[PDB]
DNA sequence: TTAAGCAATTCGTAATCATGGTCATAG
DNA sequence: CTATGACCATGATTACGAATTGC
């Protein structure tokens, strides 16, 4: 998306169109369409203005109803309360949640967790690696069923994988630095792709703690 | 009940090969005055009007005004299972949607087919009668060759009717050319003129219109100011066949 | 309407509608990132479904026909053949394509201006000279043919009134004109076609005489 | 002309003669005269020195699919 | 100002029908000797020399040694729009780069007047050698076309043996070997194999199918060959001049 | 200087192959 | 005038590339 910006120092801007276009996936993004979806509702105007003063009064009542609808949408959809809570949980300012993506927030939380043990971040940049293999899907038994099927699933799958096997930048073991120490049992583990990762009796990672705060 | 009998099935086969390319569906208005039809083409450009008068059928019988819905492709496939000398009778009920055709050889062999009709929701249009001011009566073979020969050059053609004769011109990327024709039985080109005419028409429609050439020897072309050009054929003591096409602006 | 080069790489319908400006307004047109609405009209260019697309307001004000065969075989048919097959066999494909077949045989629709207003019999559809509604063979059954179609005029009258007074309650006022051409409201252009249905069905019943005098 | 086209556009939006966007201009002029609200004798005297022109004898929005 | 007439004018249809499948263009050399055309082929194997003397025409006005170029197949598509009894007339202005064709009718009632535009040409031009042709054969054209087409369904290239008693048209193919023998017959249907010394050569039968496109173009066809030289097939355009197709031989 | 990820079902659009139909030429 | 052959196109089917949604 390509937008213009206008400079105002001290004051904050919240166009509700950009908030809708970022959070919601709808069919039309007109004010009439979202006011029906959430609440329930040029050349004529030039002759309502070149006429009399009750026509201009009708034009003003129309304009005031237009200027009133986004306030009702802002307070009804719990926009601003969620923006304040997002800025308090992540630690980024209130203008960054309308301009940026999801990188500045995870950079911010990782730096705020990095000052408490004394580490510095490096700069690696590469163009470019390859893809890796994603997720499995099981082959169906296609059709129509009329005997009950029960669904069992895991909740918060990938953050709990990253939590409970002690995976982090700061505990990734390089292939050589295990050698020539031979202590495998309860000092490190091995993954199906092939890496070795140190047990939690030596280090605690930084991404487990950020994830645990977000999960709570 | 409807039942007709006609001795020259060749006339029926020529009229059904006039129309099987331009039209896919039609409605036959069976009356006590004959068998009459109007239709527009599939492209919504041109009009056909066909009249087979009641007398020329050599055994006619119609009780009540009918309206039959015919797929012209299946009928054109049926009427080529009949040789050029047979005698054709048509048999229809007034309660049914299925037509019977019986072909009688002039020697031991008789054939009979049944064809399912369809109900259609078409609207019937017509024409008003005015006096077209340029009246050409010309041989049909020359008109067929003139249209087919100008067709390879470009797609439009301008008709230019002047005093002694008419002149057809056509252009294209490989050049241009005209053909004259002058006032001088059926190999003549009779030309009546009150006001001169010059107009432009596209060639694909004209090469559709010249598909019914074995129906007669001569063809009649009628023109006037800003009206659809009329192409007219006559069928001997049976009726006529007219195509209608609008000029380009 | 996404980034313009991927839509340069291969010809689409909505890109063709957007990049084709209007004569009325070369200053309001879709930009990058928004949604383009269109409908498909009927024509004879079968190689390209990107040559038959038009703006909904333009086909509203200029009254172009609709390609019912496009919508029948390309939009509707294959999702139905996904859903309805697994409960039955392939006689179910034949069952819905036969339920089409009993119902496919009912269709409704330069030189086009020179119509002679050819009248037609209401009973058996035979074009004939004179303005009377009934045919000479189907004259006895005329009370039943008047009975039939006045229950259609009666149901069009009931639909005019429910719609044109709903605009008065959505507008606010009962004493002034309605001006709302809201393209996202079903109310608009459903209130436009019933005027013409009623215009047509009222004139078909004046084929029959008047039920009495009016100048007494 | 060009001054007669603003008098009619001013007669068409005065609320004391009626809510008129479905009918003609002279019908609304005679409707107000029957009830005698106060039609002025100048919006009549331009609908007589013209023939059936669609830009005099028609309401302002006689286009416009409303 | 070039302006020429031809009453029995079917010959022009007949030559350009046998010209357009070979080559795409032609170098029309209009001299006071008449209408001439030397032109190579497109595959660099063959050549056409058309000569049309003035004494084979009817009515003539040549004021310029014109040297123009014709795209052949569009001209043939225009020549397909006139009958064979119809009179062919050509008109040309030395400043206006166009050809004005006038097709008169024998009953004079249908008049045609077509125009084809010009394109520039810088065509190559080589001279034929004049020599002794060790075998010159006069043959019916229809029988010759029949024989080489009868050989076309065996193989692709033909071997010829030209000698005193008979002439030997042999070929191989995917079904095996075959050959037909001919002899002299003891005015149009008469044959003659005039021979000094017997030879054997290789030629392309597909170019014989290309050369027999001028089958209705003469009384008799002439076949002139010698050792390792272009075969010249001759169609004597009756009372007019002659068309000679050269085929450079094979190795 | 600035940007979470991948798996896809699915249908459309384009290209290729097959099949017939029409026209022209030859006997 | 009729039959056969060739060309040409047209239609249908299959395979690939692209908006949106499921994770
Ligand atoms: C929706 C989504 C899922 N995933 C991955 C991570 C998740 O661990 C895995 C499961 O998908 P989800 O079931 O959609 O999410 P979840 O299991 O983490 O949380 P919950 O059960 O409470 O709804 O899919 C992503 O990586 N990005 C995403 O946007
Ligand atoms: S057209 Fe629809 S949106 Fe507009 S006033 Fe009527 S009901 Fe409301
Ligand atoms: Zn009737």
């Amino acid at each position: 998306r390509d937008t213009k910006v206008v400079s105002m120092v001290g004051r904050v801007q919240m166009d509700m169109l950009q908030v809708l276009l970022r959070e919601y996936k709808l069919r039309s993004y007109t004010l009439n369409a979202v006011s029906f979806h959430f609440l329930g509702e040029h050349s004529i105007i030039t002759d309502l203005q070149n006429g009399n003063d009750q026509t201009r009064r009708r034009l003003a009542v129309y304009c005031l109803k237009d200027a009133y609808l986004p306030l009702r949408l802002l307070e009804r959809l719990m926009v601003l309360v969620n923006a304040v809570e997002m800025a308090r949980v992540t630690g980024v300012p209130l203008s960054y949640l309308l301009s940026r993506g999801q990188q500045v927030k995870v950079v911010s939380q990782l730096l705020r967790q990095a000052m408490h043990e004394g580490l510095l971040m490096p700069v690696v940049k590469s163009e470019g690696g390859e893809d890796y293999t994603g997720a499995t899907v099981i082959e169906p038994l296609k059709g129509y069923y009329d005997v009950p099927i029960a669904t069992l699933d895991f909740s918060s799958l990938y953050p709990s994988i990253m939590m409970a096997h002690n995976l982090c930048y700061t505990t990734l073991l390089r292939p050589g630095t295990a050698q020539k120490l031979g202590l495998t049992e309860d000092q490190f583990i091995r993954t199906p792709t092939g890496d070795e990762f140190v047990k939690t009796s030596v280090r605690k990672g930084l991404l487990p703690q950020i994830l645990e705060n977000l999960l709570s | 009940m409807f039942e007709a009998r006609l001795v020259q099935g060749s006339i029926l086969k020529k009229v059904l090969e006039a129309l099987k390319d331009l039209i896919n569906e039609a409605c036959w208005d069976i009356s006590s005055s004959g068998v009459n039809l109007q239709s527009m083409d599939s492209s919504h450009v041109s009009l056909v009007q066909l009249t087979l008068r009641s007398e020329g059928f050599d055994t006619y019988r119609c009780d009540r005004n009918l309206a039959m819905g015919v797929n012209l492709t299946s009928m054109s496939k049926i009427l080529k299972c009949a040789g050029n000398e047979d005698i054709i009778t048509l048999r229809a009920e007034d309660n049914a949607d299925t037509l019977a055709l019986v072909f009688e050889a002039p020697n031991e062999k008789v054939s009979d087919y049944e064809m399912k009709l369809m109900d259609l929701d078409v609207e019937q249009l017509g024409i008003p009668e005015q006096e077209y001011s340029c009246v050409v009566k010309m041989p049909s073979g020359e008109f067929a060759r003139i249209c087919r020969d100008l067709s390879h050059i470009g797609d439009a053609v301008v008709i230019s009717c002047a005093k002694d004769g008419v002149k057809f011109s056509a252009s294209g990327e490989l050049g241009n050319g005209n053909i004259k024709l002058s006032q001088t039985e059926e190999e003549a080109v009779t030309i009546e003129m009150n006001e001169p005419v010059q107009l432009t028409f596209a060639l694909r429609y004209l090469n559709f219109f010249t598909k019914a050439t074995p129906l007669s020897s001569t063809v009649t072309l009628s023109m006037s100011a800003d009206v659809p050009l009329v192409v007219e054929y006559k069928i001997a003591d049976m009726g006529h066949l007219k195509y209608y096409l609008a000029p380009k602006i | 309407l996404t980034r313009a080069a991927s839509d340069y790489a291969g010809k689409q319908a909505h890109v063709e509608l957007a990049e084709r400006m209007r004569k009325r307004d070369p200053g309001s047109a879709p930009s990058l990132g928004d949604r383009v609405p269109y409908v498909i009209i009927s024509a004879a260019k079968g190689v390209a479904a990107y040559m038959k697309s038009e703006d909904p307001l333009f086909v509203l004000e200029h009254s172009l026909p609709i390609d019912t065969q496009y919508y029948l075989e390309q939009q509707l048919a294959k999702p139905l053949l996904r859903i309805f097959e697994p409960i039955l066999g392939e006689g179910r494909a034949e069952a819905v394509l036969l339920r089409g077949d009993h119902t496919r045989c009912k269709t409704v629709l330069g030189l086009l201006a020179f119509a002679k207003r050819r009248n037609c019999c209401i009973g058996c559809r035979t074009v004939l000279s004179h303005q009377g509604a009934v045919c000479e063979f189907c004259q006895p059954r005329e009370s039943e043919l008047y009975q039939k179609e006045v229950s259609h005029l009666n149901a069009l009258e009931e639909r005019f009134s429910r719609l044109w007074t709903q605009c008065q309650r959505c507008q606010g006022s009962l004493h002034e004109d309605v001006i709302c051409t809201s393209r996202d409201c079903p109310i608009f252009y459903m209130r436009k076609k019933v005027r013409k249905d009623l215009e047509d069905q009222e004139q078909l019943l004046r084929r029959f005489g008047p039920p009495g005098p009016e100048a007494w | 002309e060009e001054a007669e086209l603003e008098l009619l556009r001013q007669f068409d939006l005065a609320w004391q003669y009626g809510p008129c966007t479905g009918i003609t201009r002279l019908q609304r002029w005679c409707r107000a005269k029957q009830m005698g609200l106060e039609p002025p004798p100048e919006v009549w005297q331009v609908l007589k020195t013209h023939p059936g022109d669609p830009r005099f004898q028609c309401s302002l929005w006689h286009l416009y699919p409303l």
